[PDB]
C-alpha cells in the first residue's frame, strides 16, 4: 500500500488550515519527527557498522593503530580491542561497486521500510483522532477527495471571541 | 584529404585538449631532416664497423 | 508570476549563424590565461585543470555580445540585475568549490590555517583561518558586485552626459550665429572630446572587467591545484 | 532504434536547397573569411566595413522600437493625465492638439535635469490650471 | 592614414635596397585603376559604385530622411 | 529616476499569474498519477525520491511552533512595513 | 602550494609535550585533554593533522552561505513580542451533536 | 573517427556535456533555479502598482481589479460556488433578504 | 580587432564602397536630425501645454 | 552499432534461453571464482590479501597499486585451468552488464521497459548467452568490436596528448618507443622498441594515478559499462580484476606453451579477450600467433621471472592500438580538380581586394619599388 500519495494532500490541507491544529495533532507530528530522527540514527549506525566490517585489514590497522591523538590510555586500549576483534576472524572485504551495494542497500532498505511503516502509523493515528483533522482524514479515505473549508462547514470549535461567524 | 591531421585534432579537442601548441613534441622533432650523402656515407661506415666487430 | 520576455541578441544570433556556418580560426582571446596554467615544463596535474576553458570562452562571448554592444544607444543589457549576476557567480564558484570538496581530501585545506607552528594556534592561526574561509565567499561577492557596479555606473554617466550634450546642442546652437559663438564652439569641442574619451574608457573597461571576472574564478581554481614533477 | 543518436543519419538529400544555401554562404563568406577579419573572442571582427554597416542598423532598429513602442507609453500617460485622466477625453481633442502636447513632452525630455523648472513647477500667481483641476 | 579609428594597412617592404634599385617600373602593365599609385590616396581613381552618386548626395539623403522622420507628424498628425 | 528607468528589459511580451495552491495541487496530482501504478513498488528509489523529501518538509512545517507571526505569503499588499496583514 | 607528506610514526612528538590553555596536561590531568580545545589544536598541529581545524570551519561557512542562511532568512523565528498571543487550546474540537464518519474497516 | 561534438546529435551532446563534462555545474544551476522559483516567484498587487508597469499603474481603469474579477467569475462559474452561503456572508439567507429589503 | 579593410581617404571616397555609402547615409541622418530638432523645438509657434502643471513625472515617481 | 529491428527480434526470441544459460554460467563461474579466491587468500602475499593502501602524492586518494594489489598466481594451473579462467572473464563481462541492467530495473520499477526495448535492439550491452547460433554470435562480436573502435582512439589520444603537452622523453630510445607506440594498426610495432615507454610512463603516471576520464575511456574500450560510473575506484577495481585474471592465464599459457596447441577459434578468442585481434579483420592463425607472441614479448622476461607486468596504462594503450584503424579516405583523386568557391565568382573583387591583388600580385616588386621611391622623395622634400 502507498500511503504517501494519500497523505500528501492531507498534509498540504493541514498546512493550509493549520489554525485548527489541536495539541494532539501537534504531538503526533512531533512524534513523527522524533521517529524520523531515530530511523536516521539507526540507519547511520548500520551503515557505519557495515563500512567497518568490510574495511580492509591495512585500513583498519592504520585507523586503529599508533599514534594516539590523546594518548590517555583508554583510547589505545579501545583501539587495540576493536582492531583485534576485527582482525581475529576472516572478513569479506570487497571493493568498488560491491562495497557500495553492501553498505548502502541494507541501509536504504531499513530506512525506507521504517519510514513507510511510520507513515502508516501516523495515518492510523490521524484516523483515530476525534478532531476536525481526523474527520478530514476519514472523509479523504472514504470519498478519496479532500474537502476544503470543512472546519467552517461543520462548525468546528473556535475561541469564544471568534464565534460570531458561526452565528447563523 | 589529410585525414590523420583531422582525426588527431578532433580527438585532442574532444578530450579537453584545447591548446594548439606543442613545444615539447616540436622540440623533439624540429631538427629532423633528410640527411646529406656524406652523412649517409659516415653512417654506413659506422654500421659496417659495428657489424664487423 | 511568469513573465515572458526575450534577450536583445536576436540580430547578433542571426549574424553568428550567418558568419559562422563555416569554420574560422581564433587567435585573440580576452582571457588567455585559462589555457596556459603551467609555465614550468615537466609539471603536470592529475586534476581536470582545463575544465574551465569552455565555460570561460562561452561567458566571454555572452558578456561581450551584451556589454560591448550596449554602448550603442538604446541597446539593452537584459541581464543587468544584481541577484542574477549573483546567481551566475554562485553557479560557477560554488560548482568549482564543490568539485574540490567532493574530492574528499581534507589535507587540501591545510593551507587555510595560516602561519607556522610558532604562532599561537587559538588566538592567531584559528582567527586567520576563519578570516580566509570568509574571504573566499567575500571574493565571490566582490566579483559579482564589481561586475554589476562597473556597468551600472558607466551607463548612468553616459546617459547623463548624452542628455546634457543634447540639451546644449539643440537649445544653444543658435549662438553660432551670435556674438558669443566662441563660447559655444569651445563648449562643443569639449563635449566632443568628453564623448570620445567616455566611449574609449567604456570600451576598455568592459573587456578589462570580463578579464578580471574570469581571473577570479581561475584564481579560485589555482589556489587548490597541486603540480607533480615528471621523473 | 526509434531515433538515431548519430548526426550521420540524414533526413534529406545532399542536394536539397543547394542553390539558396550556396547564395547564403556566399553572402556570409565574402567579407568574413579573410585574413584581416580576425575576431576577438568571436565578438569583435577585424573588418571595418562590418562595424560601419552593423552599428547604424542596430541603432536604427533599436531607436524605432524605443520610439514607437516604449516612449509612446510615457507620451500617452502624459496626454491622458494632463487632459482629463481618461482616453476618451484625450480623443476628444484634435490631432493638432495631440501633436502640440506630444512635442511639449519631447521638450521636457530634452530639458531633463539641465533646464528651467517652470515647465513642471507652477510659479506663485500663475493663472494656469493646478493639480486639482480635474478633481 | 586614418579615418576616425580605422587605419589604412600598409604592406611591409620585402626587397632590400640593392635588389629594389634593380627593379624596372613599367606602369603600362598596371591596371588603369592604379596608375600614379599613391600610398596616401590609393583609391583616388577607384570607380564609383553607382555612376553619378556622390558621397555628399548620400549624406544629404540621410539628412532628408531625418527631416522626414522629425517633421512628418507636423504635416500629417494622427490621433491617439 | 528617469535615468534609472533606462535599465529595464525592453522586450516584455506577456505575464501570467497562478496561485501556489493551484499549481502545487496539480503537481501533486501528476506525481500521484505517475507513482500510482502497481509496477512501481513503494520501496523503489524513484518513489522515495518523489515522496520522502516532500513529506519531511511538510512535517517540519506542521511541527513548527514559532513565537513570532509570519505574514501570509500571498497578501494583497506586502510593501507596508507597519501592516503585516 | 607544495605537496604534503604525512609525518612518519617516529616524527610525531609525544602527547605529553603538548600545551593547553594554561600548561601541559600531563599525568593526573590527562583526562582534561578531552575538554581543552587549545590543547587539541596544538596536538593536531604537532601531528600535522591541521585539517581537523580547517575542514570544519570552511564547510561550516559553506553550510551557512548556501543552505542555512536562506533557511534562517525565510523561515527563521524572529524575536518574540512583548505581548504574546498564546494559544487558548479551544480550536479544532468537533462540535456537540456532530456524527463523525466511521473509520475504514 | 568518433567525436561527441561532431558525430552525436545536439540533444545527445547536451546530455553528455552536462552529465560527464559539467555535471556539478548543472546540479548547482538546478538547485538555484528551484530556489528562485520557490522564493522569488511572487508579486503582490501593491508591488505591481509601484514597479510593475512601465509608465505607471493606470488607476483610471484599474486592470488588476478587472483581472481579479475575471478570475473570480471564472472560478465561481466553473466550480459552481454559492457565494450566498452563510460562511461567505457571515449571516443566514433570511437575514440577507431582510438586509436587502432594508437597504 | 581593427586589422584591415577599405578605408576612404576623405569624404569624397565614401562612395567607392557600398558599406561606407550606407555608413555616410547613417552619419547624415545622425547629424541632420539635430538641426531638425533645433528648428522644431525652438519654433516661434511652439507653445507649452496649458495643463503642464496638472501632472508631472516628478510627482508620480515621488 | 545502432539498434535495429532484426536484432530486437533476435534478442526477444532468445531472452529466456539466454537468461537460463546466464544462470548456469553464473553457477559455474561462482565455483571457479570460489576456487581462485580461496587460493588467493591462502597463498597470496600479505600486502595483496590485506589490501595495502597506496595514496596519491597530491590529493592522497587511494587507488589500486599494480605492484602490491595485483598478484600473479604462478601455481594456479593445479586448481584452475586456462579455459576456466577464460570462462570466468567472459562471465564477468556479461555479469557486469546484466547487473547494471538489473540495477536500472530495480531503481525504476516498471518504467525501464521501453529502455529495455532499446537495450534488446542492440547487441552492444546484451550478454553473449543471448546468441544461440554462429551468425548471431558473429554479429554480437561485430557490435563489440565496433564499440571498441568507437572508444579506443579517444583513450589513446588522451594519453598521448597529456604526456606530450606536459612532458617529453628523456633519451632517444624513449622517444622512439613513445612515437612508435601510437602507430596505426596497419603497421607492425616491435615490442622491444616499444617497451621502454612503460618505464617512461611509470615515471609520468602509474595505474594508481590514472585519472577518472581516462578510466572512463578505457572502460568504454573494454566493453565495461560506465553508467553509473561513480568513483574511479569501482571500475578501476573491475579493470584490475580482469587484467589480473588475464595475466594469470597468460603466465599459464607461456609456461605451458598452450597457445601452440590451442585451436584456431580458441586462439582467436584468446587474442580478442586481450584486445589484440578484431574479428572483422578476418585474421589467420599466422597473424594471431604473431600478435600473441608480440604481446608476450611486450610483457617481457620479468613477467615470467617474478610475475611483474609492465605499466598497465601503457599495456592497455599498446593492445588497443590494434583498434586504431587508419583514418578513412574515400573518393577518387580526380575530385581534387574541382573548385570550392565557385559560388563567390559572381561577387567579384571590391576595391580593397583589387588593391591587394595589384600590390601582392606578379607586379608586386614594381609596386614596392615605386612606393618606396615615392616615400623617400617625399621624406627628402620634407627635410
Ligand atoms: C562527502 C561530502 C564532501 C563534500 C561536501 C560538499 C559540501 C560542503 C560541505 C558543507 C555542507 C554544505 C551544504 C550544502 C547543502 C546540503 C544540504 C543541507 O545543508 O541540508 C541540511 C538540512 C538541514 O535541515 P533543515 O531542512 O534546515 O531542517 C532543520 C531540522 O533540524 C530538520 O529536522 P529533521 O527532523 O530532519 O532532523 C534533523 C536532525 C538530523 O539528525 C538526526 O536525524 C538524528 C541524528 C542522525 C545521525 C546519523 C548517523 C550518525 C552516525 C551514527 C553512529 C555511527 C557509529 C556506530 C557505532 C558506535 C560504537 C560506539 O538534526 C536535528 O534536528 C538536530 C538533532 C540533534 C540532537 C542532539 C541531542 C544531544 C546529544 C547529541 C549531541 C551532543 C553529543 C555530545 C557528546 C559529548 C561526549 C564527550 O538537512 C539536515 O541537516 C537534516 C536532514 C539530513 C540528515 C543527514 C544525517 C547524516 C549526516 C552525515 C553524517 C556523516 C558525515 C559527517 C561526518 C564525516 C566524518 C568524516
Ligand atoms: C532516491 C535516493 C536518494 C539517496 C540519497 C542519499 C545519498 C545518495 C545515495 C547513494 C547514491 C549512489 C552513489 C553514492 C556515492 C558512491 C561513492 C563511491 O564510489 O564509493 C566507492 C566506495 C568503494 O570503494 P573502496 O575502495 O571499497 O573504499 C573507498 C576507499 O576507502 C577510498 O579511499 P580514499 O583514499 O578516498 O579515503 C577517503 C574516503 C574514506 O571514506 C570512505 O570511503 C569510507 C566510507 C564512508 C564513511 C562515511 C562515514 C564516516 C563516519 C561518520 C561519523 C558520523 C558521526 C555523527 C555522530 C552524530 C551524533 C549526534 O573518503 C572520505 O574520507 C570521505 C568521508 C566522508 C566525509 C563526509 C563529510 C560530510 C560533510 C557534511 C556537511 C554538513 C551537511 C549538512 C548539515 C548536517 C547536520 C545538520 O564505497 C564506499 O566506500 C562506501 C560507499 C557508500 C555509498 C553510499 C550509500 C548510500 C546509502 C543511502 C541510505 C539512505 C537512503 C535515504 C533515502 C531517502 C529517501 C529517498
Ligand atoms: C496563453 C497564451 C499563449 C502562451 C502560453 C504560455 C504557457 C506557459 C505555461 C507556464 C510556464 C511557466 C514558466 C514560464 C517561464 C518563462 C521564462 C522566460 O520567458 O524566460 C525568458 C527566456 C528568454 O530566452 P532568450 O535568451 O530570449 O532565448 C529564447 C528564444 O526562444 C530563442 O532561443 P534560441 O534561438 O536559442 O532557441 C532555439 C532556436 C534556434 O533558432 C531557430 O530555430 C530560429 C527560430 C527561433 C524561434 C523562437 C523565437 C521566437 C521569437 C518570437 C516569436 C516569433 C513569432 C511568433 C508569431 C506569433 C503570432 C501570434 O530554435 C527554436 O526556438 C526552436 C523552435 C522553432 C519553431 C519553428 C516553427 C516552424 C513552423 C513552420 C510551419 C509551416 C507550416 C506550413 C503549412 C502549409 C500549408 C499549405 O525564455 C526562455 O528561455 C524560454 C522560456 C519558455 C518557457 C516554457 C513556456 C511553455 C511553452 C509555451 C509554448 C506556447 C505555444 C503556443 C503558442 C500559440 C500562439 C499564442
Ligand atoms: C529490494 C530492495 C532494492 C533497493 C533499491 C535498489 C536500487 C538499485 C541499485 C542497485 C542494486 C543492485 C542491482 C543488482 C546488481 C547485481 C548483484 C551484484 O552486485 O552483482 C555483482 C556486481 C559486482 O560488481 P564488481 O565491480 O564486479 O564488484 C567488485 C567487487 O570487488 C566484487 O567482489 P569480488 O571481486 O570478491 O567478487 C565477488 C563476486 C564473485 O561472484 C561471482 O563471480 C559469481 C556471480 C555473482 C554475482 C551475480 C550477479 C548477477 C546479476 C544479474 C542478475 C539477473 C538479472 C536479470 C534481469 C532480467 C530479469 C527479468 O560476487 C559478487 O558479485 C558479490 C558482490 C557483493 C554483493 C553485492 C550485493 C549486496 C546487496 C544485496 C544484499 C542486500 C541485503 C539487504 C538486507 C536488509 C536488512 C535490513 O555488481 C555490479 O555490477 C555492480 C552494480 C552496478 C550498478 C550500480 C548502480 C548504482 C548503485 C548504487 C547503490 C547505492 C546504495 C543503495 C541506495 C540507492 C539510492 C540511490
Ligand atoms: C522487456 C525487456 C527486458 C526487461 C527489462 C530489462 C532492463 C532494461 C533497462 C536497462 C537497459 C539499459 C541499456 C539501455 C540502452 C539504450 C539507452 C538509450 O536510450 O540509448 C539511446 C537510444 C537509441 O540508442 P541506439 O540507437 O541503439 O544507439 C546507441 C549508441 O550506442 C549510442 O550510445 P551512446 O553511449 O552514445 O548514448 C548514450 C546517451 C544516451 O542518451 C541518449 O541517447 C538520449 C536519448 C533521448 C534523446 C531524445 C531526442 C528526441 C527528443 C524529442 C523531443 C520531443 C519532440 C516533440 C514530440 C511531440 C509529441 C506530440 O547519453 C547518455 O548516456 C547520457 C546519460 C544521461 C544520464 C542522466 C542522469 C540525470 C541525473 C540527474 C542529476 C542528479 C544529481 C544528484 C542529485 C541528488 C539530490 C539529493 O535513444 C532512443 O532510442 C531515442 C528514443 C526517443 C523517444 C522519443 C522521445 C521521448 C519521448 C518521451 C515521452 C514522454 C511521455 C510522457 C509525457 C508526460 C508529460 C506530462
Ligand atoms: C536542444 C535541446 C534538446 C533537449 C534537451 C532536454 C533538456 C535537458 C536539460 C538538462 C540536461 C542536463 C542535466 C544534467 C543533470 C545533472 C547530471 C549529474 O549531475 O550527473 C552526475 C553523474 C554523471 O553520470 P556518470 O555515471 O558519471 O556518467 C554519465 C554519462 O552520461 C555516461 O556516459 P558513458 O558514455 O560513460 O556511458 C554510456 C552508456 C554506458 O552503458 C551503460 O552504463 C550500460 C547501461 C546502463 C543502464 C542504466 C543503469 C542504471 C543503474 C542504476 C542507477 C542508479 C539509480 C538510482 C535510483 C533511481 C533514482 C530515480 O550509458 C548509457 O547509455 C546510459 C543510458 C541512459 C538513458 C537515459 C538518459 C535520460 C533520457 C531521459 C529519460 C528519463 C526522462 C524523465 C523525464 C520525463 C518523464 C515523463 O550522474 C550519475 O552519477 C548517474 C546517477 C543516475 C541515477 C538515476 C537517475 C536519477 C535522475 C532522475 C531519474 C528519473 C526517472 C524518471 C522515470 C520516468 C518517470 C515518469
Ligand atoms: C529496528 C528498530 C525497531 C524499533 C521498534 C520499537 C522499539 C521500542 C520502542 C522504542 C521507544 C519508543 O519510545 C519513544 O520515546 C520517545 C521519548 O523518549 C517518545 O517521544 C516523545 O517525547 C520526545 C521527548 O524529547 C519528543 O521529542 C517526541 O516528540 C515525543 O513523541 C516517542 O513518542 C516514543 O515512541
Amino acid at each position: 500500500t502507498k500511503y504517501e500519495l494519500k497523505m500528501q494532500y492531507f498534509d498540504e490541507w493541514m498546512i493550509r488550515w493549520r489554525k485548527f491544529q489541536t495539541e494532539s495533532d501537534w504531538e503526533i507530528e512531533k512524534g513523527r519527527q522524533w521517529w524520523r530522527r531515530f530511523n536516521m540514527a539507526v540507519s547511520g549506525a548500520l551503515f557505519c557498522g557495515l563500512v567497518l566490517y568490510t574495511s580492509g585489514t591495512a585500513t583498519l590497522k592504520r585507523q586503529y593503530g599508533l599514534p594516539h591523538f590523546f594518548d590517555i590510555g583508554v583510547d589505545g586500549q579501545a583501539k587495540e580491542t576493536m582492531l583485534k576483534t576485527l582482525t581475529s576472524r576472516w572478513r569479506y572485504t570487497p571493493q568498488g561497486y560491491g562495497r557500495v551495494l553492501i553498505t548502502g542497500v541494507p541501509t536504504y532498505i531499513l530506512f525506507v521500510t521504517l519510514e513507510h511503516y511510520r507513515e502508516r502509523r501516523r495515518m492510523q493515528q490521524y484516523l483515530q483522532q476525534n478532531t476536525v483533522f481526523g474527520e478530514q482524514m476519514r472523509r479523504l479515505l472514504s470519498t478519496g477527495k479532500i474537502e476544503e473549508y470543512l472546519p467552517v462547514n461543520i462548525k468546528a470549535t473556535l475561541p469564544a471571541s471568534q464565534q460570531a461567524i458561526y452565528n447563523y | 584529404w589529410c585525414p590523420e591531421v583531422r582525426d588527431r585534432a578532433e580527438l585532442e579537442v574532444d578530450i579537453t585538449g584545447w591548446q594548439w601548441w606543442s613545444p615539447l613534441e616540436e622540440r623533439r622533432l624540429l631538427p629532423v631532416r633528410l640527411r646529406s650523402v656524406n652523412e649517409v656515407r659516415e653512417i654506413m661506415s659506422k654500421t659496417q664497423a659495428k657489424k664487423s666487430a | 508570476m511568469f513573465l515572458f520576455f526575450f534577450c536583445d541578441l536576436f540580430w547578433l544570433r542571426l549574424l553568428l549563424c550567418m558568419y559562422y556556418c563555416v569554420w574560422s580560426r581564433l587567435c585573440f582571446i580576452v582571457y588567455f590565461n585559462c589555457l596556459m596554467l603551467i609555465f614550468d615544463f615537466l609539471l603536470f596535474c592529475l586534476f581536470d585543470l582545463y575544465l574551465f576553458v569552455g565555460l570561460c570562452l562561452f561567458l566571454l562571448l555572452w558578456f561581450m555580445l551584451f556589454n560591448l554592444y550596449s554602448l550603442i544607444l538604446y541597446y539593452c543589457i537584459t541581464y543587468l540585475n544584481l541577484y542574477l549576476l549573483f546567481c551566475i557567480v554562485f553557479l560557477l564558484y560554488i560548482a568549482f568549490l564543490f568539485l574540490f570538496c567532493f574530492l574528499c581530501d581534507f589535507f587540501l585545506f591545510n593551507n587555510l590555517l595560516v602561519g607556522d607552528s610558532f604562532m599561537d594556534v587559538f588566538f592567531i592561526r584559528f582567527l586567520l583561518c576563519f578570516l580566509e574561509c570568509f574571504s573566499l565567499l567575500c571574493r565571490c561577492l566582490s566579483t559579482f558586485l564589481r561586475l554589476f557596479c562597473n556597468l551600472l555606473s558607466s551607463h548612468f554617466l553616459l546617459l547623463m552626459f548624452f542628455d546634457f550634450f543634447y540639451f546644449i546642442f539643440v537649445f544653444f546652437f543658435y549662438g553660432v550665429f551670435c556674438y558669443w559663438f566662441i563660447l559655444f564652439i569651445f563648449v562643443f569641442c569639449f563635449c566632443l572630446l568628453f564623448y570620445v574619451f567616455l566611449y574609449l574608457l567604456d570600451l576598455f573597461a568592459a573587456i578589462l572587467q570580463l578579464f578580471i571576472f574570469c581571473n577570479m574564478i581561475l584564481q579560485l581554481i589555482m589556489d587548490f591545484l597541486l603540480f607533480l614533477l615528471f621523473v | 532504434v526509434l531515433f538515431s543518436t548519430y548526426r550521420s543519419s540524414r533526413l534529406v538529400s545532399k542536394e536539397f536547397l543547394h542553390g539558396p544555401v550556396m547564395r547564403f554562404r556566399a553572402l556570409g563568406e565574402y567579407y568574413f573569411q579573410r585574413a584581416w577579419n580576425g575576431t576577438l573572442n568571436w565578438a569583435l571582427p577585424g573588418e571595418y566595413r562590418l562595424y560601419a554597416v552593423m552599428i547604424p542598423f542596430i541603432y536604427f532598429y533599436h531607436r524605432w522600437h524605443n520610439d514607437h513602442t516604449l516612449d509612446r507609453d510615457h507620451v500617452e500617460k502624459a496626454m491622458i493625465m494632463r487632459w482629463g485622466g481618461t482616453l476618451e477625453d484625450v480623443r476628444k481633442l484634435s490631432a493638432k492638439d495631440q501633436l502640440r502636447v506630444r512635442c511639449f513632452t519631447d521638450i521636457e525630455k530634452l530639458y531633463s535635469a539641465y533646464g528651467p523648472k517652470d515647465t513642471y513647477l507652477q510659479p506663485p500667481g500663475d493663472t494656469l490650471p493646478g493639480k486639482d483641476f480635474y478633481r | 592614414y586614418n579615418m576616425l579609428v580605422f587605419r589604412d594597412p600598409k604592406r611591409r617592404p620585402q626587397l632590400s635596397e640593392e635588389e629594389r634599385a634593380k627593379v624596372v617600373v613599367n606602369q603600362a602593365e598596371w591596371p588603369e585603376e592604379f596608375k600614379d599609385f599613391d600610398p596616401d590616396d590609393p583609391y583616388k581613381n577607384s570607380p564609383e559604385i553607382i555612376k553619378g552618386m556622390s558621397s555628399w548626395n548620400l549624406f544629404l539623403w540621410g539628412v532628408e530622411c531625418a527631416f522626414i522622420y522629425q517633421f512628418y507628424e507636423l504635416v500629417f498628425p494622427k490621433s491617439i | 529616476s528617469n535615468p534609472a528607468d533606462h535599465f529595464r528589459p525592453n522586450l516584455k511580451a506577456l505575464t501570467l499569474y497562478a496561485e501556489r495552491q493551484h499549481y502545487v495541487d496539480r503537481w501533486l496530482h501528476v506525481k500521484e498519477r505517475w507513482l500510482a501504478p502497481w509496477y512501481l513498488p513503494w520501496w523503489s528509489p524513484l518513489f522515495q525520491l518523489g515522496t520522502w523529501y516532500s513529506q519531511r518538509s511538510r512535517n517540519l512545517f506542521l511541527v513548527e511552533n514559532h513565537l513570532s507571526y509570519r505574514p501570509y505569503k500571498f497578501r494583497r499588499n506586502d510593501e507596508d512595513r507597519n501592516n503585516p496583514y | 602550494g607544495e605537496l604534503f607528506v604525512r609525518p612518519k610514526l617516529e616524527e610525531i612528538p609525544p602527547a605529553d609535550q603538548c600545551r593547553g590553555f594554561f600548561g601541559p596536561l600531563n599525568d593526573s590531568l590527562k583526562f582534561l585533554r578531552l575538554l581543552d580545545i587549545k590543547w587539541m589544536m596544538n596536538r593536531a598541529v604537532a601531528m600535522r593533522r591541521e585539517y581537523l581545524i580547517a575542514t570544519p570551519t570552511l564547510f561550516t561557512f559553506i553550510w551557512m552561505f548556501t543552505w542555512k542562511g536562506a533557511v534562517i532568512y525565510f523561515w527563521g523565528d524572529r524575536a518574540p513580542p512583548r505581548r504574546m498571543d498564546w494559544n487558548t487550546e479551544e480550536t479544532g474540537r468537533l462540535p456537540l451533536g456532530f456524527k463523525p464518519t466511521p473509520a475504514p474497516l | 573517427v568518433y567525436t561527441r561534438w561532431k558525430c552525436d546529435r545536439l540533444p545527445v551532446f547536451q546530455l553528455k556535456l552536462f552529465t560527464q563534462e559539467y555535471p556539478m555545474h548543472a546540479a548547482v544551476g538546478i538547485f538555484t533555479i528551484i530556489f528562485l522559483w520557490k522564493h522569488m516567484s511572487h508579486c503582490s498587487e501593491e508591488t505591481e502598482r509601484k514597479y510593475g508597469w512601465w509608465a505607471g499603474y493606470p488607476y483610471w481603469r484599474d486592470p488588476i481589479a478587472r483581472r481579479n474579477e475575471t478570475k473570480y467569475k471564472q472560478m465561481i462559474i466553473n466550480n459552481d460556488v454559492d457565494i450566498t452561503h452563510p460562511k461567505w456572508t457571515g449571516c443566514s439567507v433570511e437575514q440577507l433578504e431582510e438586509l436587502s429589503r432594508v437597504v | 580587432m581593427l586589422l584591415g579593410g577599405f578605408v576612404p581617404r576623405r569624404f569624397s571616397q565614401f562612395n567607392r564602397d557600398p558599406c561606407w555609402m550606407f555608413f555616410i547615409f547613417s552619419v547624415g541622418f545622425w547629424l541632420g536630425e539635430y538641426p531638425a530638432m533645433m528648428i522644431k523645438y525652438n519654433a516661434r509657434d511652439l507653445v507649452y501645454d496649458p495643463h503642464r502643471y496638472v501632472w508631472s513625472h516628478h510627482d508620480d515617481h515621488h | 552499432m545502432q539498434g535495429s529491428w532484426s536484432v530486437l527480434k533476435k534478442n526477444c526470441s532468445n531472452f529466456f534461453p539466454g537468461l537460463l544459460a546466464f544462470a548456469q554460467q553464473t553457477q559455474e563461474a561462482y565455483g571457479i571464482w570460489l576456487r581462485i579466491y580461496n587460493r588467493q587468500q591462502k597463498y597470496g602475499p600479505t600486502d595483496f590479501v590485506e589490501q595495502s593502501e597506496t595514496f596519491s602524492p597530491d590529493y592522497h586518494k587511494r587507488f589500486h597499486s599494480q605492484d602490491k594489489n595485483m598478484w600473479v598466481d604462478k601455481e594456479l594451473c593445479t586448481e584452475v585451468s586456462q579455459k576456466e579462467v577464460a570462462r570466468l572473464m567472459t562471465y564477468k563481462l556479461d555479469m557486469w552488464r546484466m547487473a547494471h541492467c538489473a540495477g536500472a530495473l530495480l531503481a525504476t520499477g516498471g518504467y525501464a521497459i521501453p529502455f529495455g526495448l532499446f537495450w534488446l535492439a542492440n547487441d552492444t550491452w546484451v550478454p553473449s548467452s543471448f546468441n544461440l547460433t554462429g551468425e548471431e554470435l558473429r554479429a554480437w562480436r561485430e557490435a563489440q568490436d565496433l564499440y571498441r573502435y568507437r572508444s579506443a582512439p579517444s583513450y589513446l589520444t588522451d594519453t598521448k596528448w597529456h604526456f606530450d603537452f606536459h612532458a617529453y622523453p628523456w633519451n632517444e630510445t624513449q622517444e622512439r618507443a613513445w612515437d612508435d607506440l601510437f602507430e596505426k594498426n596497419d603497421v607492425r610495432r616491435d615490442p622491444k622498441v616499444v617497451r621502454p615507454a612503460a618505464e617512461m610512463y611509470d615515471g609520468f603516471i602509474k595505474f594508481e594515478l590514472i585519472r577518472r576520464k581516462s578510466l572512463r575511456h578505457l572502460c568504454r574500450s573494454m566493453n565495461i559499462p560506465t553508467f553509473p560510473m561513480l568513483a574511479r575506484l569501482c571500475n578501476g577495481t573491475r579493470v584490475r580484476d580482469y587484467w589480473n585474471l588475464a595475466w594469470c592465464e597468460d603466465y599459464m599459457v607461456i609456461t605451458q606453451r598452450l597457445h601452440e596447441s590451442m585451436t584456431d577459434e580458441e586462439l582467436y578468442d584468446y587474442a580478442w579477450r586481450r584486445y589484440l585481434a578484431p574479428y572483422d579483420k578476418n585474421l589467420n592463425r599466422e597473424q594471431l600467433m604473431e600478435r600473441v607472441e608480440d604481446y608476450f614479448e611486450f610483457l617481457g622476461p620479468d613477467f615470467v621471472a617474478h610475475g611483474k607486468a609492465p605499466n598497465l596504462v601503457i599495456l592497455t594503450n599498446y593492445v588497443l592500438g590494434y583498434y586504431n584503424d587508419p583514418a578513412y579516405l574515400e573518393g577518387d583523386i580526380s575530385e581534387l580538380d574541382k573548385n570550392d568557391y565557385d559560388h563567390l565568382a559572381s561577387w567579384g573583387k571590391d576595391a580593397f581586394l583589387r588593391r591587394l591583388e595589384f600590390e601582392n600580385g606578379p607586379l608586386r616588386d614594381q609596386v614596392e619599388a615605386h612606393t618606396q621611391r615615392l616615400l623617400a622623395e617625399r621624406a627628402a622634400i620634407a627635410k
